[PDB]
RNA sequence: GGAUAGUGGCCUACCAUGGUUUCAACGGGUAACGGGGAAUAAGGGUUCGAUUCCGGAGAGGGAGCCUGAGAAACGGCUACCACAUCCAAGGAAGGCAGCAGGCGCGCAAAUUACCCAAUCCUAAUUCAGGGAGGUAGUGACAAUAAAUAACGAUACAGUUGUAAUUGGAAUGAGUACAAUGUAAAUACCUUAACGAGGAACAAUUGGAGGGCAAGUCUGGUGCCAGCAGCCGCGGUCUCCAAUAGCGUAUAUUGUUGCAGUUAAAAAGCUCGUAGUUGAACUUUGGGCCCGGUUAACGGGGCCUUUCCUUCUGGCUAACCUUGAGCUCUUGGCGAACCAGGACUUUUACUUUGAAAAAAUUAGAGUGUUCAAAGCAGGCGUAUUGCUCGAAUAUAUUAGCAUGGAAUAAUAGAAUAGGACGU
RNA sequence: GUCGACGUACUUCAUAGGAUCA
């Protein structure tokens, strides 16, 4: 190619999204935005393919340009916008509020929130750093630049950011004990506590996660994202708590509700 | 020992030496070397196109024998004369010096059969479904 | 483009046709069932031996292998309420000892001829063809539409059908008509 | 009443299957297991059954096919009685089939497959290549 | 040093003479874009992959550029090579390996169709544009289901067979008000009214075998045999296979695991480099404790001459002791464990975990009327509504982390230039 | 030139043996 690509085949799509195979030829490329394209799930198919408030895509850019929508606090106008992982989502026509967490299976989860979580969201702290004029500042998992952090945050910590001033009211250290989601790999959406940290310099450092079961698994550190302490989470868990279960248990589980 | 090596990192002798021998094979030989239609009947082709030049049985008196169902056809693509049947003597009316004939494979020493005279199929000629176009 | 849509055959050539045996046996079953085609056979032999295949290949697990458990608790399940496999017979071996009549009998025409709505599974497919059998609310018109142990006391005249209750079909009302007139 | 002309309606699974003695000897050469191949041919459970002529034949072949024979003496496989006094094992496997039409021939001697082949209803097996061929056996 | 966004012989100047190769360089062939994948196979293997996704390259062939964040762009420009259109002969304009449609033969094969309604893309932007894409049309590509009759009576013939016999019931192929469908239409699903006895509303493709004459041809131990018989004096038949499908032609090596006296193949003999292969030996056994499975099986700890070493830091067990009732508490001592710095023979092999896109393959659930499929859907309902899914496995080699320490290599103390130290 | 050698593709000749019966 001689530029950027502007089209997303439907079968290159990010799994996740769940996207019928015949129903087009196309798939929504997510625009740039705070989240990677795989790693994003735009607003076209939050509202059409999740909420299905929205029949076509028409009808979702009708919603939008409406102002209905609000993506951590501020409203979005584009049908492509990559919401991603911790954002919160705002209907006020229809008082709804949500939060984009994982399922266990690996997909995003239509997970809805009181008002009260609405207003803040944490973030994983990915870089820290001096800029300009001796200013130090945090880059966190979706982008945002925050100055004047505490100087106790370091990498891979989470910061609990208040959406309507944009700053830092509290801050989780990484550590053994602490209550980590998982948001990449097979392990996606899991829930867990660390038990150790393996450091390779040069490398890849690996984190050893227990779940409430019992069942341990590793994980690459990019993958691992403080939410609490052990049975503290600082945000409402979706259905499962991130427990997986086996083929077997869920189908016993599911013969019994049925 | 079988004449062959067996150590584990032989691995290397093992190869090349299958890949040289190989070559024995005439199925392999011709196979690489894109000579396997040499021996076939039309060089490679499933049907042939020949010129009727004459039939040889035309005047033979036991009817619906053996030799009135042979024409004398000359291969277009290389001009080389050869042998052909006819299905029967009914279907030999129809053939005639001078059209284009498509061959087919099949009194021994005949190994071609006629398919289609000008374009059209005997069969479709001799069920008296088409019209030969002359 | 689009992406493609999956098909698949549902049916194979047996490795020998030409068995006189084969031949006779066929031609038993075709009488017996009212099939059109060996084709018929063919792939009811075809589903059969793919199922016995996968018994087989699960059999061949260790038991207590989660996927032996999985898979052949979900493959008996299936066979017991298409009706094929009884109750009392659900072990993976007795999955290897099912034959192509058990499946055949599922047929809605075998059916509709047995439940006594036809005398014979010709005039049963016939009953079917031409849109006279109703499973449950829904009018049905596949001879091969394989029934369910739940489904099986459901079969009936349809109510569109002047068997069923509705108005007599053309061929009455015009004979009737010409009568009248 | 159990043969329909050439084809048999009363042999159905689980099959019942008479080893001859030469079956054996070809199934060890080509590493086939007599439980389990008969299985794969027939995707069926399978009951071998050895009778006393051809376990006696076996005993006389002497120690080079102990393997055979302890082959042969494998609980699974069970046995059947014979009253007859000829020791022949194809002359008691060509009798047994024609009294009951419900057993399966699994040999590998030419002249006893031809004599098996004139008796109609009888499914005849054999092992070849690498493993278990059945001939007349339409439910396959 | 120059140049580039930047590393770099990328180029320049000066220097050295280096770099690859029998573990196959270099050169040649390729009817060579690579992969996900497809077929076959019991397994090893063998072959196919222009072709729905990913990546690369090209826009007739070389070369060079403007613009721009991004192009060595070609539905942008300039030159040359080959073709080729208009011309008043002075000049001007070209690139379908985009969608339709032509030529390349004298022998052949989709429509120069409708639309942005869905999918998504572009813009200043909800609105415009989109031959991208969808819709319909068009050679049986490849696939799913499935009509062409069912129930009786009579008749005739050797309880069987045959009906241009006969009775009144059933129905869609088709036609068509209508409605639904659709951007508008066609079609599907519905449905008034028509639509069946030769049900002429006229199923096909191959194969086998007969029999008939004042007939024709050929041969001869008479009247016969072979070939065969649409043709004679006048006159204008049965069975078998598949089945909405069927026929014809071409094509379609042993690692596991081959053979070498007498019927393929042991070199005349020896030496010998690469390659492959290469004797045995170094912690074995014994005594206890802990917790798991179904008395067996496996997993951990100690002890036995058997603990990595060192420093620093964090916490602190146990041990000594005061006091208050095995538990708290005073004050010392601080093992184990954890974190980091130094210290360090290297691999082969195998176990476990991540990674190996989706689609595809296998596979769980689901009455698309069944099925191929699709990822849907399901339950209540006067009213407002509730709710389960979109599982799981596989994937070689290389790279990464990890437990083993059998097997096979590798290094060490010999002129001690060796180990250790309060 | 019905030329030699080679390569390629084909054609062809070598199949009956034992037992019983007349
Ligand atoms: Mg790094
Ligand atoms: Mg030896
Ligand atoms: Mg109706
Ligand atoms: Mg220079
Ligand atoms: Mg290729
Ligand atoms: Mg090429
Ligand atoms: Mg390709
Ligand atoms: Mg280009
Ligand atoms: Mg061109
Ligand atoms: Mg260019
Ligand atoms: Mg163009
Ligand atoms: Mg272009
Ligand atoms: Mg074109
Ligand atoms: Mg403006
Ligand atoms: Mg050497
Ligand atoms: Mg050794
Ligand atoms: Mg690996
Ligand atoms: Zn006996």
């Amino acid at each position: 190619a001689r530029g950027p690509k502007k089209h997303l085949k439907r079968l290159a799509a990010p799994h996740h999204w769940l996207l019928d195979k015949l129903s087009g030829c196309y798939a929504p490329r997510p625009s740039a935005g705070p989240h990677k394209l795989r790693e994003s799930l735009p607003l076209i198919v939050f509202l059409r393919n999740r909420l299905k408030y929205a029949l076509n895509g028409r009808e979702v850019k009708a919603i939008l340009m409406q102002r209905h929508v609000k993506v951590d606090g501020k409203v979005r106008t584009d049908t492509t916008y990559p919401a991603g992982f911790m954002d919160v989502i705002t209907l006020d026509a229809t008082n709804e509020n949500f939060r984009l967490v994982y399922d266990v299976k690996g997909r995003f989860a239509v997970h809805r929130i009181t008002d009260e979580e609405a207003s803040y969201k944490l973030g994983k702290v990915k870089k820290v750093q001096l800029g300009k004029k001796g200013v130090p500042y945090v880059v966190t998992h979706d982008g945002r630049t925050i100055r004047y952090p505490d100087p106790n945050i370091k990498v891979n910590d989470t910061v609990k950011i208040d959406l309507a001033s944009g700053k830092i009211t509290d801050f989780i250290k990484f550590d053994a004990g602490k209550l980590v989601y998982v948001t990449g790999g097979r392990n996606l959406g899991r829930i867990g506590t660390i038990v150790h940290k393996e450091r390779h310099d040069g490398g890849f450092d690996l984190v050893h996660i227990k779940d409430s079961l019992d069942n341990t698994f590793v994980t690459r550190l990019n993958n691992v994202f403080v939410i609490g302490e052990q049975g503290k989470p600082y945000i409402s868990l979706p259905k499962g708590k991130g427990i997986k279960l086996s083929i077997a248990e869920e189908r016993d589980r599911r013969r019994a509700q049925q | 020992g079988k004449g062959k090596p067996r150590g584990l990192n032989s691995a290397r002798k093992l190869r090349v030496h299958r890949r040289n021998n190989r070559w024995a094979e005439n199925n392999y030989k011709k196979r690489l070397l894109g000579t396997a239609f040499k021996s076939s009947p039309f060089g490679g082709s499933s049907h042939a196109k020949g010129i009727v030049l004459e039939k040889l049985g035309i005047e033979s008196k036991q009817p619906n024998s053996a030799i009135r169902k042979c024409v004398r056809v000359q291969l277009i693509k290389n001009g080389k004369k050869v042998t052909a049947f006819v299905p029967n003597d009914g279907c030999l009316n129809f053939v005639d010096e001078n059209d284009e004939v498509l061959l087919a494979g099949f009194i021994p020493g005949v190994r071609f059969k006629v398919v289609k005279v000008s374009g059209v199929s005997l069969l479709a000629l001799w069920k008296e479904k088409k019209e030969k176009p002359r | 483009p689009r992406a493609p849509r999956t098909y698949s055959k549902t049916y194979s050539t047996p490795k020998r046709p030409y068995e006189s045996s084969r031949l006779d046996a066929e031609l038993k079953l075709a009488g017996e069932f009212g099939l059109k085609n060996k084709k018929e056979i063919y792939r009811i032999s075809f589903q059969l031996s793919k199922i016995r295949r996968a018994a087989r290949d699960l059999l061949t697990r260790d038991e207590k292998d989660p996927k032996r458990l999985f898979e052949g608790n979900a493959l008996i399940r299936r066979l017991v309420r298409v009706g094929v496999l009884s109750e009392d017979k659900k072990k993976l071996d007795y999955v290897l000892a099912l034959k192509v009549e058990d499946f055949l009998e599922r047929r809605l025409q075998t059916q509709v001829y047995k439940l006594g709505l036809a005398k014979s599974v010709h005039h049963a497919r016939v009953l079917i063809t031409q849109r006279h059998i109703a499973v449950g609310k829904q009018i049905v018109n596949i001879p091969s539409f394989m029934v369910r142990l739940d489904s099986e006391k459901h079969i009936d005249f349809a109510p569109t059908s002047p068997f069923g209750g509705a108005r007599p079909g053309r061929v009455a009302r015009r004979n009737a008509a010409r009568k009248a007139e | 009443s159990a043969l329909f002309f050439q084809y048999n309606q009363a042999i159905k699974p689980p099959y019942q299957v008479l080893i001859d003695t030469n079956f054996i000897n070809f199934s060890i050469q080509k590493k086939v297991d007599i439980v389990r191949g008969m299985m794969d041919c027939l995707l069926a459970k399978c009951n071998p059954l050895i009778t006393d002529c051809v376990m006696a034949e076996l005993e006389k072949l002497g120690p080079k096919y102990r393997i055979a024979l302890k082959l042969a003496r494998d609980p699974r496989i069970k046995r059947l009685s014979c009253s007859h006094k000829g020791t022949y094992a194809d002359d008691c496997l060509v009798h047994r089939v024609l009294q009951h039409k419900c057993y399966i021939v699994a040999t590998n001697d030419a002249g006893l497959k031809q004599r098996i082949r004139k008796i109609p209803g009888i499914p005849l097996m054999s092992v070849g290549g690498h493993a278990y061929v059945i001939e007349k056996l339409p439910d396959v």
